[PDB]
DNA sequence: ATCGTAGGGGAAGGATCGTATGGCCT
DNA sequence: GCCATACGATCCTTCCCCTAC
């Protein structure tokens, strides 16, 4: 195997630990994997939930040809992912992941381990999967400048996420504040925060100050996903540089996962 | 002196109704140029030909349409002194009449002729040719239908002896009936006399008395089984005068030779006056049944004629794209295409072409019709319809031909002109067949009643013989269009114009109708080729004659009338006789459990040859021989001289052949000889005749085989489901003792070894393993693994001879079919295998069904093979079945499973590129019943019946098969469905088909997903077997071949890219794309 | 008015069930 | 931990087409 991958039980947890919160979503996603690690990408609610993982997160990662793309599911309702969730297998051991083939005709073979009470070692077979190259594939990953930085944490998401979630008709209307604050004015409920940006819950320890973005957003939908990958908390960085504006949620953690929406292009 | 019966059809005419288009007269401007011309005209119709005008009813002379009448309206044009000799007379058709003393008294008829039916009388009709080729009709006396009746009902109930008595009753009941008709019936007319009769059912019935009653009309004795006395049991009541008569008198035949002979008291048949004649024969003789005799010497046939005719008709109302209506005053028949054949040397004759208006025919055609020496044609241009439809008519009157035939003429040509000729003009054509007068001239279809199931047309003394239907039960197609069998059969790809341009062509000019012309005169010549390439009438003859009834009733009554007439001789002979009566009815065959999967060792084939046939001649299974109840059969020797069996949870006992003979015996011995003497021609001399005595034989085998479904009838005419249960589990039975044998005889190690020294040389590596795999009625599949195929076909030949020797009593006879070489077993009644010789054998699959589109079978086709073909992929598949479907799920495929996935990707290729060709994407779908007769209404092709009929198109019949095509799902689509539900008051209901000819129209894409999720499910379940016969292994691998795994944005991607996204593969191959996922990790982690 | 019975396979419809989570626990 | 529910597959009948006997 030219790009053979091996993930044992150290990076095991981690990966576990990350995938924790992720009971859902991902089972549905493209998968493209290069030289460096392996990006999750899913399109959940119109929402680009992005989900990375550097060669440090893998004992043996490895890789030797060009991008590569893999969806997750073979044969239908059986997700490459699916070793990654809860507790569907209490005995996980080990994860190999077998690249083999030509540029173009790339495969995927994931085999599982498992603990049984008196070992450790491959045991199942059957699980295994196979799963051959996407061929012709386009993928969009938001890049860009983060602008400003925020360190938000877990309580804040009472308010910050359950405001209105009503689309233009009751919008959250994005901004930080015309003196130097974070307070979101979104029609009522007017969250107030203190910003003070280094380098107190009213303070929301930003980053990189900026202190004018005020440009309303796209159209509140946000929540739902959010509240479906059961993220903690996160910073939030802007990309309102580009022509189109966007937001994304990064969380908090080893492997963090970030949903990234597109804001008003007007400005 | 003045015709005795009157001449119905037309002789002279002064006054008619005038309608033709306005676009003929002198091409008026716009203003008076649209529409039809309408009104009334009082002149004699007349008729165009090269500048001639002629008078249609103007005999005499001079002419255009060849003429073969001697009489026309009571004048005799024929030669003075013309007195010919007939002597020998081949009769094709009988027909059968009534007549009267009174209307008979203006004749010269002898005493002899005017006593037996001076109150009234059935005369039976002979109509033939002589050999010097005049036509005659011979009139037989003396013939009256007769019944049986139980003489002790009548007794008991009416307490009338004396059975003169018994006429009065009956003929004082007919007085006193409900209608006024049965006037001046007196008992005269009925003959009751006493017989000594025994009933056919059942063994133990004993001889009785019974009252036989002479009847001496047809519609008295029809009333006389219908209302008088219901209750009393009647034999032979519903036995025409017609099979009386054949049956009566040995050796008669209904088409064949005849011979005149003098009578019993040295009498000579009385040659008719000519003012006299009730047909349109040239002469005609007066004679009984003792004046006639077979001649066997003569065996072809005469000189008869053959007319192929075709019709076009072009819709002159609003929306002249419309489907013409026969109702409709305004829709005409343009034009009228007849070729004249002769039936004794298939050559051409006569080419008329009737058109309404001028008609230039292109020289370029008569060039063609010079080049094969064809007759130049002849065109006759009229003012109007009716003249020309006339025209047409007195042509059919005047030349008579005995047989007609064309394309599609019971459905649309004869009930167009039918319903034209007798709605709109109001012409009697009761007298336009052979008699004069009062005959039968009729059309029936299928309509709503399930009572028939085929559409007929009855013309005295012609036989029409539809090419369609002919086509129909010859040759397998998913389309019967002209053109299609016309490049089918004959491979002669032929110009076609469809309905849509006639109306541009017929406004244009003369030229554009040349055109059509042309075209019409090609089509009746291809049906005239067709007809002349199958040649029916030999072969409906041959069973009319075998069987006992007329060609016509051949053609068109059914199965159970040739077994019922022939099983009526056998009857009468010996001195039985035959009662009238008038979900699944019983078990059937067995078929075993089919071993799915792919077997390269040799596989043999046995069969029993005529199963139930021989079963019935061999257990001497019959009415007269069955016992319901013991003790009616307790005098004879248990075993040796009755048969006990268990059917149906019922005890039945059939006694052996030397205590009584079954009739059904007989009955199936004389009609395996035709099948006998038909199949020891085919490998005589025949490069590609046989193809043709394959399915006479064919024919023969299933009216053989006929007589079981005859039996087994549920409320048909004589049934006895007893008989046809028994020779089920005869069959059943004997299946299984056959499989018992095989297993237990030749299966240990060398037991065929020592029958057969000859199984010394053909022995391959490996232990036997004999044994059956499949099985179906009588068919038994042998797998002889560890045995080479070269020595299989002599020892599978003496093995069924051992097998039926040791096994069965004669005339059962087991025989070794075929040998295959390569097996490929799906489930039951659906197997594709290859022969030893080398053709390949397919069976059951929508390979062989009409139901398939045509890319679909070519991949499939080319799938087979492949895989039939190709040692690599073979060795391949041979080697899947080492491992269970389960593994091949999560490992490598073998190598030899390659050119699959590139057949698979070069169909999916083919089927995703621009401008296919929509013939490749049609399906056939027949309509067997009424439309609303349909519980489900929901069919894909009843909602292509619908839409054709809601924008007037050609409706389909209740027989044909109906093409559409399913379109692609978009908006448009789904609004338009919406609107039709709405008005005619999710994913889609797959009812998306359409016409084929609408979507050509309107350019309407088709539904890709749908065609080739059909072919992966074909692909599947054809190849099922190779991984253990599941589908949905089999299913998710064939999809593991395809590429389609494209995985673009649903139109978000110029979102995204003016949001500041970096692009990862698809164009971007170069290295920096690489980078491009550490600029996003760097943005992300 | 007028041959019979076993079999698979595609399509439209109704009832059944194994999970995916949130509203609610809290 | 909970409990609720709208999705979804998942069979299971019934009717209609052509084929093999
Ligand atoms: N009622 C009825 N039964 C039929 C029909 N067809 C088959 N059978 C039943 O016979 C089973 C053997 O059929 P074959 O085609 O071998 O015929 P065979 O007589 O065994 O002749 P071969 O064995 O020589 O083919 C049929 O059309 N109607
Ligand atoms: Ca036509
Ligand atoms: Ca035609
Ligand atoms: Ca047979």
């Amino acid at each position: 195997a030219p790009c053979q991958v091996v993930l044992q039980g150290a990076e095991l947890n981690g990966i576990l630990q990350a995938f924790a919160p992720l009971r859902t979503s991902l089972l549905d996603s493209l998968l493209v994997m290069g030289d460096r690690g392996i990006l999750i990408h899913n399109t959940i609610f119109g929402e680009q939930v992005f989900l990375p993982l550097e060669h440090s997160q893998f004992s043996r990662y490895r890789w030797r040809g060009p991008t590569a793309a893999f969806l997750s599911l073979v044969d239908q309702k059986r997700s490459l992912l699916s070793v990654f969730r809860a507790n569907q297998y209490p005995d996980l051991r080990r994860v190999e992941l077998a690249i083999t083939g030509q540029a173009p005709f790339r495969t995927l073979v994931q085999r599982i381990w498992t603990t049984t009470s008196d070992g450790e070692a491959v045991e199942l077979a059957s699980e295994t999967l196979m799963k051959r190259e996407l061929t012709s594939f386009v993928v969009l990953v938001p890049q860009g400048t983060p602008d400003v930085q925020l360190r938000l944490t877990r309580p804040q998401l009472t308010k910050v996420l359950n405001a209105t979630g009503a689309d233009s008709a009751t919008p959250t209307t994005f901004e930080l504040g015309v003196n130097g604050k974070f307070s979101v004015f979104t029609t009522s409920t007017c969250v107030t925060f203190a910003a003070r940006e280094e380098g107190n819950a009213k303070t929301v320890y930003g980053e990189n100050t900026h202190r004018t973005f005020s440009v309303v957003v796209d159209d509140c939908s946000m929540r739902a996903v959010l509240r479906r990958l059961q993220v903690g908390g996160g910073t939030l960085k802007f990309f309102l540089t580009t022509p189109v504006p966007s937001l994304c949620v990064t969380a908090t953690g080893p492997n963090a996962v970030s949903a990234v929406f597109l804001l008003k292009p007007q400005k | 002196t003045g015709p005795t019966q009157r001449h119905t059809y037309y002789s002279e005419c002064d006054e008619f109704r005038f309608i033709a288009p306005r676009v003929l007269d002198e091409d008026a401007p716009p203003e008076k140029r649209a529409g039809v011309h309408d009104g009334h005209l009082k002149r004699a119709p007349k008729v165009y030909c090269g500048g001639d005008e002629r008078d249609v009813l103007r005999v005499g002379s001079g002419g255009f349409w060849p003429r073969r009448s001697r009489l026309w309206g009571g004048v005799d044009h024929a030669p003075a002194g013309f007195n010919p000799t007939v002597t020998v007379f081949h009769v094709y058709d009988i027909l059968e009449n009534v007549e009267h003393a009174y209307g008979m008294r203006a004749a010269q008829f002898h005493a002899r002729f005017m006593d037996a039916i001076t109150p009234t009388g059935t005369v039976i009709t002979l109509l033939g040719l002589t050999p010097e080729g005049h036509r005659v009709a011979v009139h037989v006396y003396g013939t009256r239908q007769y019944f049986y009746m139980n003489k002790e009902e009548v007794d008991r109930h009416l307490q009338c002896r004396a059975p003169r008595d018994l006429c009065e009753r009956m003929a004082a009941a007919l007085r006193e009936s409900p209608g006024a008709s049965f006037r001046g019936i007196s008992a005269d007319h009925f003959e009751a006399e006493v017989v000594e009769r025994t009933d056919v059912y059942y063994y133990e019935t004993r001889p009785a008395l019974f009252y036989r009653v002479y009847v001496r009309s047809g519609r008295v004795l029809s009333y006389l089984c219908d209302n008088f006395c219901p209750a009393i049991k009647k034999y032979e009541g519903g036995v025409d005068a017609t099979t009386r008569f054949i049956l009566d008198n040995p050796g008669f035949v209904t088409f064949g030779w005849y011979r005149l002979k003098p009578g019993r008291n040295n009498t000579l048949a009385q040659p008719r006056a000519p003012m006299a004649f009730g047909t349109s024969s040239d002469v005609e003789f007066n004679c009984t049944a003792d004046n006639l005799a077979i001649e066997g010497g003569m065996s072809d046939l005469p000189a008869y004629k053959l007319m192929c005719f075709d019709i076009e008709c072009k819709a002159g109302g609003e929306d002249e794209l419309a489907f013409p209506v026969a109702g409709h005053p305004e829709d005409l028949v343009i034009q009228i295409s007849c070729l004249l054949y002769d039936l004794s040397t298939t050559a051409l004759e006569h080419v008329l072409l009737f058109s309404l208006g001028s008609c230039d025919l292109p020289e370029s055609h008569l060039n063609e019709l010079a080049a094969r020496g064809l007759p130049t044609p002849v065109v006759l241009e009229f003012d109007s319809e009716f003249e020309m439809l006339l025209a047409f008519m007195t042509l059919v009157k005047q030349y008579g031909p005995e047989f007609v035939t064309g394309y599609n003429i019971i459905n649309f040509d004869w009930p167009f002109l039918l319903a034209k000729l007798t709605d709109i003009y109001k012409v009697p054509l009761d007298g336009y067949g052979r008699m004069n007068g009062r005959g039968v001239f009729r059309v029936w279809d299928i309509g709503q009643s399930h009572f028939q199931k085929r559409s007929k047309i009855k013309v005295n003394g012609m036989v029409n013989i539809d090419m369609y239907g002919i086509i129909t039960d010859k040759i397998k197609l998913s389309s019967y269009k002209l053109n299609a069998v016309a490049e089918a059969v004959l491979k002669d790809k032929k110009k076609d114009l469809s309905y849509r341009d006639i109306p541009a062509y017929y406004a244009a000019g003369p030229a554009q109708r040349g055109v059509i012309g042309e075209y019409c005169i090609q089509d009746s010549l291809l049906v005239g080729q067709l007809f002349f390439k199958f040649l029916p009438h030999l072969e409906l003859s041959a069973v009319a004659r075998l069987a006992g009834i007329n060609i016509t009733r051949t053609i068109y009554d059914g199965q159970q009338i040739r077994v019922f007439t022939c099983l009526l001789r056998l009857a009468d002979q010996k001195g039985f006789i035959l009662p009238d009566t008038q979900h699944v009815g019983y078990q059937g065959a067995r078929v075993l459990d089919p071993t799915s999967g792919f077997h390269v060792n040799p596989v043999v084939v046995f069969d029993f040859a005529s199963l139930y046939p021989s079963i019935i001649q061999a257990h001497n299974l019959c009415f007269s021989t069955l016992s319901l109840r013991a003790d009616a059969v307790a005098h004879l020797e248990a075993g040796k001289d009755y048969l006990e069996i268990e059917v149906g949870g019922r005890r039945l006992f059939f006694v052996k052949a030397h205590v009584r003979e079954s009739l059904l015996s007989i009955l199936l011995r004389d009609w395996l000889a035709m099948r006998k003497q038909i199949r020891s021609r085919i490998p005589q001399s025949s490069p590609e005749e046989a193809v043709l005595l394959d399915k006479q034989q064919a024919a023969i085998k299933v009216v053989c085989n006929s007589v079981y479904g005859f039996t087994g009838v549920q409320h048909g005419l004589l049934p006895c489901l007893h008989v046809a249960a028994t020779v089920t589990t005869i069959g059943r039975e004997m299946l299984l003792a056959t499989r018992e044998y095989v297993h237990a005889r030749w299966a240990a190690f060398e037991q065929l070894l020592a029958d057969f020294p000859e199984a010394a040389d053909m022995r391959a590596p490996g232990p036997y393993s004999m044994r059956i795999i499949y099985g179906d009625t009588d068919s038994i599949f042998v797998l002889c693994r560890g045995l080479t195929a070269a020595g299989l076909t002599a020892v599978g030949d003496k093995m069924a001879s051992h097998i039926s020797r040791a096994l069965f009593l004669p005339p059962i006879k087991l025989e070794c079919e075929k040998t295959f070489t390569k097996l490929l077993l799906i489930a039951k009644k659906k197997y594709i295998g290859v022969i030893y010789g080398g053709k390949m054998l397919i069976k059951g699959v929508d390979l062989v069904r009409k139901n398939n589109c045509a890319f679909i079978n070519r991949t499939s086709r080319a799938l087979v093979d492949l895989l039939f073909y190709d040692d690599t992929v073979s060795g391949a598949a041979a080697a899947l079945a080492e491992r269970p479907a389960e593994e091949w799920l999560a490992r490598p495929l073998p190598e030899g499973l390659q050119a699959f996935g590139a057949v698979l990707v070069d169909a999916h290729r083919r089927i995703t590129d621009p401008e296919r060709d929509i013939q490749d994407f049609v399906l056939t779908a027949e309509l067997s019943r009424h439309p609303r007769a349909y519980t489900n209404k929901r069919l894909a092709h009843l909602t292509v019946y619908y839409k054709l009929m809601a924008r007037r198109a050609q409706v389909p019949s209740i027989k044909d098969r109906i093409p559409y095509v399913i379109v692609a799902q978009t908006r448009e689509v789904e609004e338009t469905v919406a609107r039709l539900a709405a008005l005619r008051e999710k994913l889609l209901v797959s009812e998306l088909a359409e016409d084929p000819a609408y979507a050509i129209a309107h350019g309407v894409a088709l539904n890709t997903d749908y065609y080739f999720s059909h072919l992966l499910g074909a692909a599947c379940v054809t190849f099922k077997a190779l991984f253990g016969n599941n589908a949905k292994i089999t299913e998710s691998l064939l999809k593991r071949f395809i590429p389609e795994v494209w995985h673009p944005p649903d139109d978000v991607a110029a979102r995204l890219r003016t949001a500041g996204f970096g692009a990862v593969g698809a164009g971007a191959t170069a290295e920096e794309t690489r980078r491009m996922l550490h600029r996003a990790f760097d943005t992300l982690a």
